[PDB]
């Protein structure tokens, strides 16, 4: 589940 | 059927900046702080006169309460690029309208410059 | 008109006294202000004590009687032994003869408690002077009188209470060792009779006022009485049962039992052990049945603040933590005592939920004590598994931002608790995270507190368990940020994600792709205009780097270059939106990584590439500001220069010795810049006056000088090649700063110059003896003149001045030997000048320099300079040290004054001063220095303290010189002297105490 | 509805500076030792109405102590002050407390460690435990940075009124009101004020 965690963080942004 | 168990509202906020307010002790040739907190530009909705209201942090005590008269002029201080000096003839922060020479300092030169613009954009309103 | 009673020629108009007294206590304004000044001059009149006879008898104002008891108290305390003997009997009979009457009139006995207490204390002051040598029947007559009147029996408990405090609790500083011992021995010899009266009062009831006042006096006795009075009588059962039931006696009884839990008892008697169990079992039972059950919500009770509930809950926590820290082993083996042990800890659990910072620290200290023991002691942790399980949640939910002292305490307890049960800790934290996700406990404060708790237990789980725990947490946190609406909410959760990630470097090290992703997210967050995000991203970046730097400097599998090169390449765009201070942190972080590269050529190359942007901006400014110095009159140019230097300071801070190549790239032009700036400041002060130093323009210029000095100080403090520091750096530095400092007006002299020079002398001072001489020549006399007119002006210059003289005295003492005799005299003056400062940063250095200078002179042996030094300055140092020891205004430096004095005195009683310290005319030939030292000291003290007898001065000096190889005894003799000068008629035999 | 507050502590711990900050908002940089005592009325505005403290600011230096424990009579609350940069001022705290509670046997008392704004702190937090067995409220404060400067009065107000939920509230601000014979003198006072540099220009505000 380490590769999924990586991509989930790259998708993190503050704006909607 | 079951039974179940500041006098500022009439005003609008033109400008709001955090600042420290100083009063000049002429008999001591010394600046004295009067308060630190939010400086607010308050226009009354039923007279459109813009005032200066400033309260100390925590204790919420008033350290400035006076009309932004169009005759007042903002002059810089010799030791600061983020402060303005001006004389005030009627301030009622501590009771009776007393005359005061005020200095007000801000976090940066930008806020000090923006304050002057808003201070002038308040003397226009109290002219009409 | 109120100034009439100040005229002692007439008689005291008592009616006029009660007016000015009431005008002071109940009045206001100017009428109260001077009336206060009149009462000061009246009370401070040396003859006002004999008028206390009339006031205490004729006045109707209780404040006036109080004030005159004070006037009496000053007399009993300071001049009692000087009085005619019959006056001592008059005052003593009078005071006994008023308390006798205030206790008989029940009206005044309950209306003027202040006045009777003030009279009781006055009596105790007399007892300290007269009892028991001239009053052997006080205690027996006190006991007899108690049996007649309940009001006097209660008041006698107040007298004994104050007596115990004066003798045992507050004597160490206020009386001599001898007089204290005399009084302790006297109380000790007659306590059997005092205890009997106290015990029978507590057993026979029944007046609550009398009982409480007896318990208050028992509290004091427990500080010093032997244990047999507590364990061989029935008093433990009375305290733990009877007196716990009534709320009137409850508070004081609980304090007595707290002190009982600290008694000195023998730990081998199984009978005493059972009494220690018994009174605890009784106390907890009374609490459960008369106050509140163990399930009660102490947090809500404390917040309601009814009556004395807060103080009671505070005393209960103090009682439980004190007892259990000492005695919980007594309850851990016996199966019948297991419920008592776990109920007591369950009250502590409930106490720990109270919202009261200082109370929490009290309970947190106990928990630390407990869990440390469960972690090291065999077979103990299974007893407390349910206590510990609750404690985990209490600590997790009250985690503070990482007071920093409190966070460390919470982290230490929570780390112990995680070792004790890793599985329980993970379940509690994941559950709390779920209650953050479903929104039942969602809050900014709540999510931050949890992240702190999660981050605090880093390095306590196995690496594999940690891996799946971290992944679960980051994933849930990532999902929580995903579901939240708005930048405010998503900034808080993203910050927490970064905090947790930053707290787990072991996990980041083993997963490079994830680590790279984090760092690239931080770089992205450095463009975020939202308040605090840029600050958070920078703080996380440097924190992660300090722990994972090795993984930025090596070439990771899967890639072409160490990630440090990738950071340096994009450094302009990464930082383009940051404030200057944030850019400096970024560069410092890079400097941390670079210092991990131990290939010199590779490290220098990384350094020069990292410094490319500041070096280019530097080269252009040094070009255009040299041609020609008008651009320094631009505020924008001044900021850019200051920011270039700060960048070098930041990188030099993390690289230290490795920074040298970059320092050499700018060094020579920097010092030239220092000169150019220095001229412009001097010019502006010439054109506008001293006020120019307050202008933004000059303050920006002095910032450049300051940053330059800080950069130089930073490299030299960490340098390894001292030879290059001496031969390349020091001389151009001194030419740039010394003369400019010496030849500026005082208001234009930067104290940072002295601080920079201190660093240079500290590091390479032993290698530049002519350099040290040049430093003293340029800064000593001119700085001394700035600071030797008062203790106020130029605070920084003051502290740095003595820091500099201290290091020069330590590392290049020869420079003071080369001073002209007039300059060496100012050096001695300056040291003594530092003695007189109440500023702790000056005074401690001043005393250390004195001590170190005496040692420097001693090590020179029997040579003319050492001989002249003692002839000129030995008694000056003995006199000046004695002055600050005895003037009551330099008490913070007593220990180092004592040390220095003992060194000076021991030099003479060992015969290391070869010269005679006297002129051969004033004292016969062959007279020892020891005999002259005693004569000099006796005369100096006789003139400085004329109220002392010759015998006192001689006995004091005899003990002092004999004890000059025993610091603890020597200091005791000084303290005895400091007491005796406060009064008249001090007993000279007191100095035979040791 | 007024309360007598006695303020005690060693000389130089900042008692007078703390009170002045509450009275006028100023920070007095100079040490001018109090002589005996200096009484000042101090009023706060709460959701339970106004509360007035008659602050008896007593003197710390012994030679200037005046009535000393005579100032404590009929005091209803107290503040004990020490300086976290001066170890001896904390060692004397039990002496001040002993003298105070012998006169005032049951009043709420706040222990204040002043000057926490100074980096080189000598009295560390974990060393400050005296309040525990005496049931004093303790606060780190700084009259210079105003860190926690309102807490000692807020806590005492809550104890003296008997309401744990009492809070400071903004008092109402009435409208402010609106000759050439003073134009020359107000301009005289202005030009000196402009050429007097404002203090503490390195501070963040
Ligand atoms: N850095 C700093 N200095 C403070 C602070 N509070 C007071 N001071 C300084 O401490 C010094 C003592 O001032 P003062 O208020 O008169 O102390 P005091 O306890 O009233 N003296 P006394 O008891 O003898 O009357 C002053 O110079 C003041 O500027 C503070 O919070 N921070
Ligand atoms: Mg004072």
């Amino acid at each position: 589940a380490l590769e999924a965690l990586q991509k989930k963080l790259e998708e993190l942004e503050l704006d909607e | 059927h079951f039974e179940p168990v500041t006098m500022e509202e009439d005003e609008e906020v033109l400008y709001k900046v955090r600042a420290k307010l100083f009063r000049f002790d002429a008999d001591a040739k010394e600046w004295k702080e009067r308060g630190t907190g939010d400086c607010k530009f308050l226009k009354n909705k039923k007279t459109n006169k813009v005032r200066i209201l400033m309260r100390r942090d925590k204790t919420l005590k008033i350290c400035a309460n006076h009309i932004i008269a169009p005759e007042y002029t903002l002059k810089p201080n010799v030791g600061s690029d983020r402060s303005w000096v001006y004389a005030c003839t009627a301030d009622i922060a501590e009771g009776e309208a007393e005359a005061f020479t005020f200095a007000i300092r801000f976090g940066s030169k930008e806020n000090a410059d923006k304050f002057k613009e808003e201070f002038e954009k308040a003397q226009e309103i109290n002219k009409k | 008109s109120m100034e009439g009673i100040l005229d002692f020629s007439n008689d005291l108009d008592i009616a006029l006294l009660d007016q000015v007294v009431s005008t002071f206590y109940q009045g206001s304004g100017v009428q109260q202000k001077q009336a206060q000044e009149i009462l000061t001059k009246f009370q401070d009149n040396p003859d006002a004590w004999q008028k206390a006879d009339q006031i205490l008898q004729f006045s109707t104002n209780p404040q006036s009687k109080f004030i005159a008891l004070s006037i009496l108290d000053k007399l009993i305390t300071r001049k009692w032994k000087l009085l005619p003997n019959d006056h001592r009997i008059g005052i003593r009979n009078f005071v006994v003869g008023m308390i006798i009457s205030m206790c008989q009139d029940d009206e005044v006995f309950k209306t003027q408690k202040n006045l009777i207490n003030k009279s009781d204390l006055t009596l105790v002051q007399i007892l300290k002077q007269e009892w028991p040598q001239n009053w052997p029947e006080f205690i027996p007559e006190l006991i007899g009188s108690s049996s007649s009147s309940v009001n006097v029996c209660e008041n006698n408990m107040i007298v004994l209470k104050l007596l115990s405090e004066e003798v045992f609790d507050f004597s160490a500083e206020q009386m001599t060792q001898a007089k204290a011992l005399h009084l302790k021995n006297s109380m000790s010899k007659e306590f059997e009779q005092i205890f009997k009266l106290c015990f029978q009062v507590l057993e026979q009831g029944s007046s609550s006022s009398l009982i409480v006042a007896t318990l208050e006096s028992l509290l004091r006795y427990l500080h010093w009485i032997p244990y047999r009075y507590i364990y061989e009588t029935n008093i433990l059962e009375l305290l733990s049962t009877k007196f716990m039931t009534s709320p009137d006696t409850r508070a004081i009884t609980l304090k007595c039992l707290t002190e009982v839990s600290n008694l000195k008892i023998p730990q081998d008697n199984d009978l005493i052990k059972r009494q220690t169990v018994l009174f605890f079992q009784n106390t907890l039972q009374q609490i459960a049945t008369s106050v509140m059950p163990v399930t009660a919500d102490l947090k809500a009770t404390y917040a309601n603040a009814n009556g004395n509930d807060q103080s009671f809950l505070q005393d209960l926590a103090m009682f439980l933590t004190t007892y259990l820290a000492r005695n919980r082993a007594l309850l851990e083996s016996d199966e019948s005592l297991r419920e008592l042990l776990l109920n007591a800890h369950q009250y502590l659990i409930q106490l720990s939920k109270i919202e009261e910072r200082e109370l929490f620290k009290t309970t947190l200290d106990y928990w630390h004590n407990l869990v440390a023991d469960l972690f090291y002691e065999p077979l103990k942790k299974h007893i407390y598994e349910e206590i510990c399980s609750q404690l985990r949640l209490v600590i997790i939910e009250n985690m503070v931002r990482p007071t920093i002292q409190l966070y460390k305490s919470e982290r230490e307890v929570l780390v112990y608790l995680t070792h004790l049960n890793v599985i329980d800790t993970e379940e509690i934290m994941i559950s709390k995270l779920a209650r953050q996700i479903d929104g039942s406990e969602w809050s900014w404060h709540n999510i931050n507190t949890l992240s702190w708790a999660i981050g605090s237990i880093s390095g306590t789980m196995s690496e594999d368990t940690e891996k799946r725990f971290v992944v679960t947490v980051i994933k849930d946190l990532l999902g929580l940020c995903e579901q939240k609406r708005g930048k405010d909410n998503k900034a808080v959760v993203a910050s927490d994600i970064m905090y947790v990630v930053g707290q787990y470097p072991r996990f980041l090290k083993a997963h490079w792709n994830f680590l790279r992703t984090v760092i690239l997210k931080l770089f992205k967050f450095m463009h975020e205009t939202h308040e605090g995000v840029q600050d958070m991203a920078c703080d996380t970046f440097i924190k992660i780097v300090q722990k994972c730097k090795y993984h930025f400097v090596i070439q990771q599998p899967r890639e072409s270059e160490p990630f440090i090169q990738t950071i340096i390449r994009d450094i302009q765009k990464t930082t383009a939106d940051l404030q200057p201070q944030q850019v400096h942190t970024f560069y410092k972080a890079c400097g941390i990584i670079i210092s991990e590269e131990r290939s010199v050529a590779e490290r220098n190359r990384l350094l020069s590439d990292l410094m490319q942007l500041p070096n280019m901006a530097w080269d252009t400014i040094v070009e255009q500001s040299t041609a020609n110095p008008t651009l320094l009159l631009d505020s924008e140019t001044v900021k850019i220069i200051a920011n270039i230097i700060k960048t070098n300071v930041a990188v030099c801070t993390s690289m230290g010795a490795d920074f040298y190549p970059q320092l050499g790239h700018i060094y020579y032009n920097m010092l030239q810049l220092y000169r150019a700036v220095s001229s412009m400041i001097s010019a502006q002060v010439a054109a506008e006056g001293l006020i120019a130093t307050k202008t933004p323009k000059v303050r920006g210029l002095r910032t450049i000088k300051k940053e330059i000095l800080k950069l130089v100080e930073t490299y030299i403090s960490k340098a390894r090649n001292l030879d290059d520091v001496v031969k390349v750096l020091v001389e151009p530095l001194l030419n740039a700063v010394l003369e400019d400092y010496m030849n500026n007006v005082p208001d234009a002299r930067d104290a940072e110059v002295l601080n920079c020079m201190t660093t240079v002398v500290e590091k390479v001072g032993h290698m530049i003896p002519q350099g040290v001489i040049l430093i003293l020549q340029s800064v000593f006399e001119c700085t001394l003149d700035m600071i030797n007119k008062d203790f106020t002006e130029y605070p920084e210059h003051r502290v740095e001045f003595y820091k500099l003289l201290k290091v020069i005295n330590e590392k290049s003492f020869a420079a003071f030997l080369e001073l002209p005799p007039a300059a060496f005299k100012l050096f001695v003056d300056a040291i003594c000048w530092a003695f007189k400062h109440n500023n702790r940063d000056v005074e401690v250095n001043g005393l250390q320099i004195a001590l170190d200078l005496v040692k420097n002179i001693e090590r020179m042996g029997n040579v003319p300079f050492a001989n002249e030094f003692h002839k000129n300055y030995f008694f000056i140092f003995v006199s000046e040290t004695f002055f600050v020891l005895t003037d009551s205004d330099h008490k913070s430096g007593f220990s180092k004054q004592a040390l220095l004095l003992m060194k000076l005195i021991s030099l003479v009683y060992d015969n290391k001063i070869s010269v005679p310290l006297y002129q051969e005319a004033e004292v016969p030939q062959g007279t020892s220095n020891q005999v002259y030292l005693s004569q000099y000291l006796a005369n100096m003290l006789s003139n400085a303290f004329p109220h002392l007898t010759s015998e006192q001065i001689a006995s004091f000096l005899s003990a002092l010189t004999k004890q000059c190889k025993d610091l603890v005894v020597f200091k005791g003799t000084l303290r005895d002297f400091l007491v005796q000068i406060k009064e008249v008629g001090g007993d000279p035999t007191d100095y035979l105490f040791a | 509805v007024q309360f007598k507050l006695v303020l005690v502590g060693d000389g130089g711990t900042g008692k007078t500076t703390f009170v002045k900050r509450h009275l006028t908002g100023e920070f007095e940089k100079k040490y001018v030792a109090t002589l005996g005592v200096e009484v000042h009325p101090l009023v706060f505005h709460t959701n339970r109405g106004p509360i007035k403290f008659n602050v008896w600011d007593t003197a710390g230096q012994e030679k200037f102590g005046g009535l000393r424990d005579g100032y404590y009579i009929q005091a209803q609350c107290a503040i004990i002050m020490f300086d976290v940069t001066s170890r001896v001022t904390y060692k004397n705290v039990p002496n001040w407390h002993r003298d105070l509670v012998r006169v005032c046997e049951n009043i709420p008392i706040v222990l204040c460690g002043n000057k926490v704004d100074i980096k080189d702190r000598k009295v560390k937090a974990k060393s400050i435990v005296f309040h525990r067995k005496k049931n004093l409220q303790y606060y780190d404060i700084s009259a210079k940075s105003n860190y926690n400067f309102e807490k000692p009065f807020l806590w005492l107000a809550r104890k003296l009124i008997g309401d744990p939920n009492l809070e400071f509230v903004a008092m109402p601000a009435l409208a402010p009101p609106e000759d050439p014979a003073l134009a020359a003198q107000y301009e005289h006072d202005l030009e000196v004020a402009q050429t007097t540099a404002l203090p503490d220009e390195d501070d963040d505000l």
